[PDB]
RNA sequence: ACCAUGAUAAGGAUUAUAAAUUGAAAGUGUUAAUAUCAUAAUCAAAAUUUAUUAUUUAUAUUAAAUAUGUAUGUGUAGAUAAAAUAAGA
């Protein structure tokens, strides 16, 4: 669910800066990207593409796809490294179908882990023996994991 | 504020006749309360504007009964008495919004639109980067760049 | 006032130019009483339409 | 605080009390019932009619 | 517009069906409490003494002159016994309203004209308002000069004691008296009456009045 | 009131903000001098449009 | 989650200190003048977030709706199986006419 | 009730109380069903079947004197009269008393709208009212506080059938002290108009209108006529006046055709 | 220079009349929250009193009138089909009715109000001056 | 009709919250007035009192175990004393200058309040504090968005600065990481600075702990600092911070880089005084700041643009992003965290979830209607156990006990201060309807409780007061008919 | 939950839209916390249904579900008009 | 090709004695004005395509000017979610 604007406003008579009324090509709409298709004054191939409804809708569909791409790439705190089949963990020793090939696969339902394998992200400090066997100096420190059974401040002791 | 174009003014009776569309839109009316709640003042003309328009939208689909005839003009004049009372309250909140948001804009160093008066900074209509190169109503040429209403450092 | 002067005579001009057609015992006494009452009331309205047809109007 | 508010309820149109119900325009648009809507609502019968049939 | 496609249950939108069963049990309870009750304009406040009654008002009941007299005979009744009791230092302000004019005169207790009659030509509702306002602006130093000639200072704290009398039944009657009502710190009006002519016979009236 | 009179400094399409009465004309009188003063025809350019016999 | 501390206190107040157990809204005899036969699913349905209500991550829903339409005709009809599903040959005769009753 | 491009009140009034409606009730074969057919106790008692007035017997008399002379006395009691007696509908219920409250109306008519004889008559009423307002009956004058009374103007109709004296008070809270007693003076004002005022077009009905300074005057006549000449569209009024001249010429030609 | 009726004279109030359409954002509310955060922690209370003086002046309850006139003092049934003449009337009629010319808002200092505190000493910014004595 | 307003007298004001009472004509029907009869030189003594009073203004030493899930307040003079930096991201949205400065005392708030009570004498309670943090340097507080994260962090500085402990308080970490502009460090090679965030940090930290930093003798600080005519060389840590931020531009840009580095060097050597370091939004300090590295063509130098083999003015490009570890402020923090020779600094910090929403697709945000206009553009997942060395504390939304106490403070004390319905109390519902409804709209989320409290104005489908006024008008007309 | 997302995130935390979903529960004199509800959108798919016309159909879907669960719920729900369908298009 | 088409405007009537239903809405008659080119002997208007100093309405370009005085339309359009200065003589 997203509350941003996706469609372009239609064509009518020339709007004015009023209450609940913005001009059709303004710097506020779509982050100022309408300056490519705006007219300041209140050459035939360079005038008619600004007034075609299918043409101005396709450009917003490109700009909204650019906004969809940059937020999907800013979510990536990981990267894809081709790891061979022998040094991979036990949940990746299975036959993994490609994207949109099968049902979205659970990781391992036998161990009560119902999650998609395609969104599984492994920490880099776990695979130091696989990714860096040539260094031999432990370039990344081990992850300090907190003791869940230790009496701490959250357990009133 | 990124709306710096020249604008067209509307009479206040055309604003309130929109009703739930723009004047009493609930997303707009709740952020007008947060302006008054930040400054520590009563939202008293705003709440009584909202209580009236809450009940006005409740019966707005009902058709009025046919006025079959009265010898004296009593309930017709009384229904118009309450109707002209509801407009004067919403005339006050229409003035209360425009007074306070121009007082807030003088504090936050935010420049208004064209030909807009802020009482603390620019008593005349502040015009910045207009299509017409001179003042629209004061008949004076605009300098380049735009007029600095505030000091420099943030 | 010019539009008031226009709204009077232009219905007479458009009448002539555009749409003018081609030319060429007491109970019965009460019925005559009501018809004479109807024509005495609208005598000034009917006198103009006969005068436009008979072309007698001082402009 | 609800026992005190019911005695100071502005039942009449005053300064901050606005009708706005269309009571001046339409008049009495909201219904009100004094009977229990059977079988959704229940009020027990009075003892005068109970003692009348019992006697 | 035409809301004929809208159902009849959606047009008033009668909500709050949860509370109705709450109210009837609220009613049949309270009647029983009435059975538990059934089986089981205003005068002004009191004055106690005259010493602080002198401080509550601007006068005193007990006279301090100590008039010692022995008139055993029956006292002489006044001609107009049921009237306002006009003391000696009271100025009678006469406001005469007309259609196009409003006049304001001030007389003493004995009939001496204090100030000349102000006219709109000389100096409606606001017409009479401004005429009697500019009359009361000039009436204060003339009153102070006419009372200071005998020994009455009237400087601080003393309000000018006024009796207002109006003529006309016109619009200028409205704005005149209001322009005395804002002068409450200066002019204290005690008797606000009117002086309106009773048409006893009348000499004659012009032709446009009759026919 | 405001806008009831027309001062000669202000233009006719705009509205004056002054409330004074002296030195101002009414809008019935302003409509008279606009109907009175507007008698002239703009000069026809002779050299811009050739004559029909030449064409 | 487990039930809240206000919930299990207010129930145990009425269960123990008031001697009247709090019953489910499906156990309330709302019809006055009628006794309902109290169906068996009144309080026996366990509240688990895995079964109801349905809330998911959106990217699993984005993967589901694209994989369901692209795998439409990825079906093996003639399977070595039981009855009406399983067969050896499958004949489909698509009849086309201008009227639905034709 | 189906209106048919009319107000429903006037349509039901024409279908109930007109002369072709009651003649269709008696039976005349009028054009198409001018009366209401099915009515029970809501039928008026004038047009009942057992009543003593029948318009078919009254159509043969040419004069009201002949109807008063020759017709039988009406039948007093009927079944519909019994139902209206049981319902209490023999006399209408008394409305709210309009004698002493006010005359609240939206606007006030200008002096340019009324006749010049109406302006002269209203000026005479204003003169004789402001002259002799102390010369009222003394049992009403003992309660009227004349210090607050203001008579600002007198308005009238075009033939002076009713007069509206517009009044207010200095203090508005005294208005309810001067409201009922001023409505006890309507016959005194009428006798003052009969006595003092000559050339009176009608002996008028007196109505008091409270103003307070607030009630607004209407526009004058010439400004309203110029507004209707400046604002209203020329095409619709143009074709309506042309069609009116067509109807007038057609009536002239039909009057010329009949010898 | 194309003169129009949109001049919006800056005389009869702090806001110009026939005012321009203004729009509030949540970015304006976040800057106003940060401005009042800094103004309270700096001790600056003179800007708050100017807001409260504008609030006390213009947010009074309008008087509940008696019967007799309506808000269209001029009858708006004359403009039936001339739509552009009706909106040009409504711009000019609301231009003459300035906020100084409301006359139903008790704006002036002659009025008394038990709702809002009038002097800035009554506000809790100076509470140690009138604590108990 | 039953007013009881003229008979009401004002109680004596003892604190700032008692002076926040509005005139009685405002809250007469909002907060109703009851009357009690005392036996004082006569059997009736009519004493008209309020049903609701303000929650008590208490110092943190007076807060106890019985005040858990209750409401308390702080003074306005205590607010300007203990918070010169400000408050969290959304904490001050409920405190205008007319409103009292209230705070909810939760059960996790009580655990941290007794923790700082042991931090105040840490050398005798060292084995206690090591077992509480499980040997870590401090606590990180993580949860969903809009819960009591920054609202708890401003309470910790209220707990510690009232116990006269020196506190490093970062009120919001988006001034450092997501700042206006980034400048490289003058004395630290390869490191960067947030200069506008540093001058505000060096200003308010000096005013906050002026009682302790004036007694702070400079141990490892060079005495040949650059100093203009008329200024004194710093001999205290308070004088060092006033040397840094109090200067003229542009000389304040390089002065803070010297001051912040020497502040972090002075704090890391002190092993005797407890220094609590509270950071709002440690997850911004645990990953990359939004600044990027400059292109190397800007520092290389060019003769012309047409023949230089560059496109810096032609096409933009994304350089690798600068991490927070390369900032001079976070370098001194990470020096004290990782090096085990400091059993003296307690990092009670938290995270922020103020990022924008993104749920698969995204259009453009409307400029007028955007609640996330000043939100962070990160979209990154965060795990406090894997991305921080602190002990994670998981706080959820409110339960119905503290949600009732928080909503009672919002509704009643808002109308008592003259900021709520007031005379329009008859249009809004009672408290039990509002508690039932806002708990549905918010899900007892603390930001949603504050947001739907303002959205209570635009409720359309509440029919409680309509049916109540119908019943009371019906009951009135039959009561006078009984009297007739 | 509406289409896998909670109601505070579907209708963008708007109180005047989400209170129509509560309206089948309060008119029935019922607590909303004793019921779990999932609403599936079968009409035109949109990225945001934050409007009063979509919340009208969200009210009717819950109100028809309350009648099928408990049959005596239909007596206050029909009187409040929550089960009434209007026919208005664009 | 001189047929007697067809469009415009105007007035009439019938039903709701229910609080249920998602939804109390649907069927039937008369007068004025305008108008009427098909049983016969042909052919390329814009059947129809293309181009030049030239005729328009639109398309965008497109500026000075405070010495005084000053400049109001009919229409064209998009989806459609306000309403009582005129006499049922
Ligand atoms: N007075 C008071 N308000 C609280 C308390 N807990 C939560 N709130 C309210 O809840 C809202 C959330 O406050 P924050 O702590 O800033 O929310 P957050 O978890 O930091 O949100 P993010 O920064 O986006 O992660 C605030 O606006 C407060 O009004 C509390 O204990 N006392
Ligand atoms: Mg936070």
């Amino acid at each position: 669910v997203s509350t941003g604007e996706f469609d372009h406003p239609p064509f009518q008579f020339r709007q004015r800066h009023t209450f609940n009324t913005t001009p059709l090509h303004d710097a506020n709409r779509f982050g100022g990207r309408t300056a490519y298709l705006r007219e300041i004054g209140p050459k035939k191939q360079g005038r008619r593409f600004k007034k075609d409804p299918r043409t101005v809708q396709f450009n917003v569909d490109v700009w909204c796809a650019q906004q969809t791409l940059r937020k999907r790439w800013k979510q990536r705190d990981w990267e894809v490294i081709e790891i061979p089949f022998r040094l991979v963990p036990r949940e990746q020793q299975r036959v993994i179908p490609e994207l949109y090939t099968d049902i979205p696969q659970m990781t391992d339902p036998a161990r009560n882990d119902f999650s998609n394998i395609r969104n599984k992200v492994y920490d880099r400090e776990e695979l130091q023996g696989v990714l860096f066997p040539a260094a031999g100096a432990m370039l990344y420190p081990p992850l300090q994991r907190v003791d869940k059974q230790a009496m701490t401040l959250d357990k009133y002791l | 504020n990124t709306f710096l174009t020249s604008s067209v003014a509307t009479p206040p009776i055309s604003v309130i006749r929109t009703g739930p569309k723009w004047w009493a839109h609930p997303e707009r009316m709740v952020r007008q309360k947060l302006m008054y709640f930040t400054l520590g003042v009563d939202q008293l003309p705003l709440r009584r504007t909202a209580v009236i328009q809450r009940d006005l939208q409740r019966f707005h689909m009902c058709k009025p009964p046919p006025r079959v005839g009265d010898s004296t003009g009593y309930k017709r004049s009384r229904a118009a008495q309450l109707n002209t009372w509801y407009r004067r309250i919403q005339y006050q909140e229409y003035h209360m919004q425009h007074l306070f948001t121009r007082h807030v804009w003088g504090l936050l160093r935010v420049y208004p639109g064209n030909t807009t008066k802020i009482q603390g900074k620019a008593d005349d209509g502040y015009v910045g980067y207009d299509s017409v190169p001179f003042h629209r109503y004061n008949r004076a040429p605009l300098p380049f760049p735009a007029r600095e209403l505030y000091e420099r450092r943030k | 006032l010019i539009r008031q002067c226009l709204r009077d005579i232009v219905p007479v001009i458009e009448y002539r130019n555009r749409e003018e057609p081609a030319r060429l015992k007491r109970s019965q006494a009460k019925l005559r009483f009501r018809i004479r009452q109807r024509l005495l009331k609208f005598q000034r309205q009917l006198a103009v339409a006969n005068a436009i047809a008979s072309r007698s109007v001082l402009y | 605080e609800e026992r005190i508010r019911e005695l100071m309820m502005p039942l009449e149109v005053g300064e901050n009390s606005f009708a706005a119900n269309g009571q001046a325009t339409h008049g009495n648009l909201f219904y009100f019932r004094e009977y229990p809507m059977y079988p959704g609502e229940y009020v027990p019968a009075e003892h005068n009619t109970l003692s009348s049939l019992r006697d | 517009d035409k809301y004929r496609r809208v159902p009849m249950l959606l047009k008033p939108q009668q909500g709050g069906q949860q509370y109705f069963n709450h109210f009837l049990i609220r009613s049949t309870n309270d009647r029983l409490t009435q059975q538990d009750v059934d089986n089981a304009a205003v005068p002004p406040p009191r004055v106690l003494g005259g010493d602080y009654f002198k401080t509550r008002f601007g006068y005193s009941l007990v006279k301090n002159s100590e008039m010692t007299q022995g008139p055993v005979d029956y006292s002489q009744l006044d001609m107009w016994g049921e009237m306002p009791r006009y003391t000696s230092d009271m100025v009678f302000l006469y406001l005469v309203s007309r259609r196009r004019n409003t006049y304001a005169v001030a007389y003493t207790y004995e009939g001496k004209r204090i100030l000349n009659t102000y006219t709109a030509g000389n100096r409606s509702t606001d017409n009479g308002h401004q005429v009697t306002s500019m009359y009361l602006n000039d009436l204060l130093p003339k009153l102070r000069e006419m009372r200071a000639s005998e020994g009455r200072p009237m400087g601080r704290g003393e309000k000018v004691e006024l009796v207002v009398r109006v003529m006309g039944f016109y619009n200028g009657r409205q704005g005149a008296v209001r322009a005395v009502q804002d002068r409450a710190n200066e002019f204290h009006v005690r008797y606000f009456e009117d002086i309106t002519p009773f048409p006893l016979n009348g000499p004659k009236m012009p032709r446009g009045v009759f026919k | 009131l405001e806008g009831a009179m027309h001062k000669p400094g202000e233009s006719g399409l705009q509205a004056g903000s002054s409330t004074t009465i002296a030195g101002k004309e009414t809008w019935s009188q302003f409509s008279t001098k606009m109907r009175y003063g507007r008698r002239r025809i703009r000069v026809i350019d002779v050299a811009a449009k050739m004559s029909y016999e030449y064409q | 989650p487990p039930p809240t501390l206000e919930t299990i206190m207010d129930r145990a107040v009425r269960e123990h200190h008031q001697h009247a157990r709090i019953l489910s809204p499906l156990e309330v005899q709302r019809d006055v003048g009628r006794l309902e036969p109290i169906p068996s699913y009144a309080g026996k349905i366990n509240a688990d977030r895995s079964v109801f209500p349905f809330q998911w991550k959106t990217e699993d829903w984005y993967e589901y709706e694209v994989a369901k339409v692209r795998n439409r005709r990825f079906v093996f009809e003639n399977t070595e199986e039981d009855g009406i599903r399983g067969s050896e040959v499958t004949y489909k005769i698509v009849l086309e006419g201008f009227w639905d009753h034709h | 009730i189906n209106s048919g491009d009319q107000s429903p009140y006037r349509y039901v009034e024409e279908r109930l109380y007109s002369k072709p409606s009651r003649l269709d009730r008696e039976g005349v074969k009028v054009n198409k069903t001018y009366a209401l057919q099915g009515l029970g106790d809501l039928e008026p008692l004038r047009y009942g079947a057992n009543f003593g007035i029948s318009e078919k017997d009254a159509l043969k008399y040419e004069t009201v004197a002949e109807k008063a002379k020759y017709m039988e006395p009406p039948i007093p009691y009927s079944s519909l009269a019994a139902r209206k007696l049981a319902a209490g509908a023999l006399w209408p219920a008394a409305p709210d008393p309009e004698g002493m409250i006010s005359k609240e109306v939206r606007l006030l008519r200008h002096e340019s709208s009324m006749s010049p004889s109406a302006r002269a008559f209203s000026e005479r009423v204003a003169y004789h009212l402001r002259r002799s307002l102390k010369a009222c009956p003394g049992h009403i004058a003992e309660h009227i506080d004349f210090t607050q009374l203001i008579i600002q103007e007198v308005l009238g109709s075009r033939r002076s059938k009713e007069i509206y004296i517009v009044w207010f008070t200095v203090d508005p809270g005294a208005r309810f002290e001067l409201e009922p007693r001023l409505h006890q003076l309507n016959h005194w004002v009428q006798q003052l108009i009969i006595k003092r005022v000559k050339r009176r077009p009608h002996i008028p009905r007196v109505t008091w209108i409270y103003d307070g300074g607030r009630l607004e005057r209407e526009l004058p006549r010439d400004v309203k006529q110029e507004l209707q000449s400046f604002v209203a569209d020329a095409a619709t009024t143009l074709e309506s006046r042309v069609k009116y001249l067509k109807e007038l010429d057609t009536m002239n030609q039909r009057m010329k055709d009949i010898p | 220079s194309k003169p129009s009726d949109n001049v919006a004279w800056y005389d009869k109030g702090p806001v110009e009349w026939l005012p321009r359409p203004v729009r509030l954002t949540y970015d304006h509310l976040d800057q106003l929250q940060q401005w009042t955060m800094r103004a309270t922690l700096d001790g600056r209370t003179e800007e708050f009193n100017r807001i409260r003086d504008l609030h006390r002046e213009w947010s009074q309850h309008p008087l509940m009138p008696v019967l007799g006139d309506v808000e269209p003092k001029f009858p708006l049934n004359l403009f039936k089909q001339n739509h552009r003449a009706k909106k040009r009337f409504l711009v000019r009629w609301h231009k003459a009715n300035t906020p100084a010319n409301w006359l139903w808002m008790p704006r002036g200092p002659t009025v008394v109000t038990p709702l809002h505190r009038t002097n800035p000493t009554q506000y809790p910014e100076n509470w140690k001056q009138m604590v108990q004595r | 009709k039953k007013s009881l307003a003229a008979m009401y007298m004002r109680p004596p004001v003892t604190c700032y919250t008692d002076a926040c009472e509005a005139p009685v004509a405002m809250w007469d029907g909002a907060i109703p007035l009851k009357e009690t009869r005392k036996l004082k030189n006569g059997v009736p003594v009519r004493t008209v009192s309020r049903t609701y009073s303000h929650p008590p203004q208490l110092t943190p030493t007076q807060l106890s175990f019985n005040d858990i899930n209750s409401m308390y307040c702080v003074g306005n003079d205590e607010l300007i004393q203990f918070f010169p930096e400000g408050l969290g991201g959304r904490v001050f949205q409920t405190m205008p200058p007319g409103h009292p400065r209230g705070f909810l005392y939760r059960k996790e708030t009580h655990l941290l309040n007794l923790f700082v009570d042991k931090v105040q004498h840490w050398h005798t309670k060292r084995s206690v504090l090591s077992s509480l943090t499980n040997g870590r340097t401090g606590f990180i507080v993580d949860g969903p968005t809009g819960c009591g994260k920054s609202a708890l962090m401003c309470q910790v500085v209220h707990f510690a600065r009232s116990r006269n402990i020196v506190t490093l308080y970062v009120p919001d970490a988006k001034v450092w990481t997501h700042g206006e502009w980034c400048w490289p460090s003058t004395i630290l090679p390869g490191f960067f600075d947030a200069p506008d965030a540093a001058r505000s940090f060096l200003k308010y930290f000096a005013v906050a702990n002026r009682a302790t930093l004036t007694s702070w003798k400079l141990r490892c600080t060079p005495k040949d600092l650059p100093t203009e005519q008329g200024e004194r060389q710093p001999q205290n840590l308070y004088e060092l911070c006033e040397w840094g931020h109090r200067a003229v531009a542009p000389a304040s840009i390089d002065r803070q880089s010297v001051c912040v580095k020497f502040l972090m060097d002075e704090l890391s050597e002190e092993k005797k005084l407890p220094v609590v370091i509270v950071v709002d939004g440690w997850n911004l300090f645990s990953h990359e700041t939004h600044f990027r590295y400059p292109h190397p063509d800007f520092l290389r130098g060019l003769a012309s643009f047409n023949e230089s083999s560059t496109d810096i003015d032609l096409y933009p490009q994304e350089l690798p992003r600068i991490p927070a570890s390369r900032l001079s402020f976070v370098r001194g923090l990470n020096k004290m965290i990782l090096s085990g020779d400091d059993p003296n600094k307690f990092f009670i910090t938290c995270t922020t979830r103020d990022f924008k929403p993104f749920d698969g697709i995204s259009g453009f945000p409307n400029v007028e209607t955007d609640r996330f206009a000043n939100s962070l553009d990160e979209y990154a997942p965060y795990d406090p156990e894997k991305d921080s060395h602190f002990h994670p504390i998981q706080i959820g939304n409110f339960d119905e006990y503290e949600y009732r106490s928080f909503l009672r403070f919002l509704i009643n004390s808002g109308e008592l201060a003259g900021l709520g319905w007031g005379p329009l109390w008859h249009a809004s519902s009672d408290f039990e309807r509002k508690l039932y409804k806002i708990g549905f709209l918010s899900g007892r989320n603390p930001q949603g409780v504050v947001d739907h409290y303002h959205q209570e104005l635009v409720w359309r489908y509440d029919y409680q007061r309509t049916r109540q006024k119908q019943y009371l008008l019906k009951r009135r007309m039959e009561g006078m008919s009984r009297g007739a | 939950t509406v289409m896998g997302k909670p109601l505070s995130l579907v209708l963008d935390n708007k109180a005047w839209l989400m209170e129509m979903v509560l309206m089948p529960f309060d008119e029935a004199n019922l607590d909303y916390r004793d019921f779990d509800a999932h609403i599936v959108s079968e009409g035109h798919a949109m990225p945001s249904i934050a409007n009063e016309i979509a919340a009208f159909a969200l009210r009717m879907a819950v109100a028809n579900a309350l009648v099928k669960l408990i049959p005596l719920t239909r007596i206050p729900l029909k009187k409040s008009g929550l089960l009434s369908v209007d026919r208005r298009r664009e």
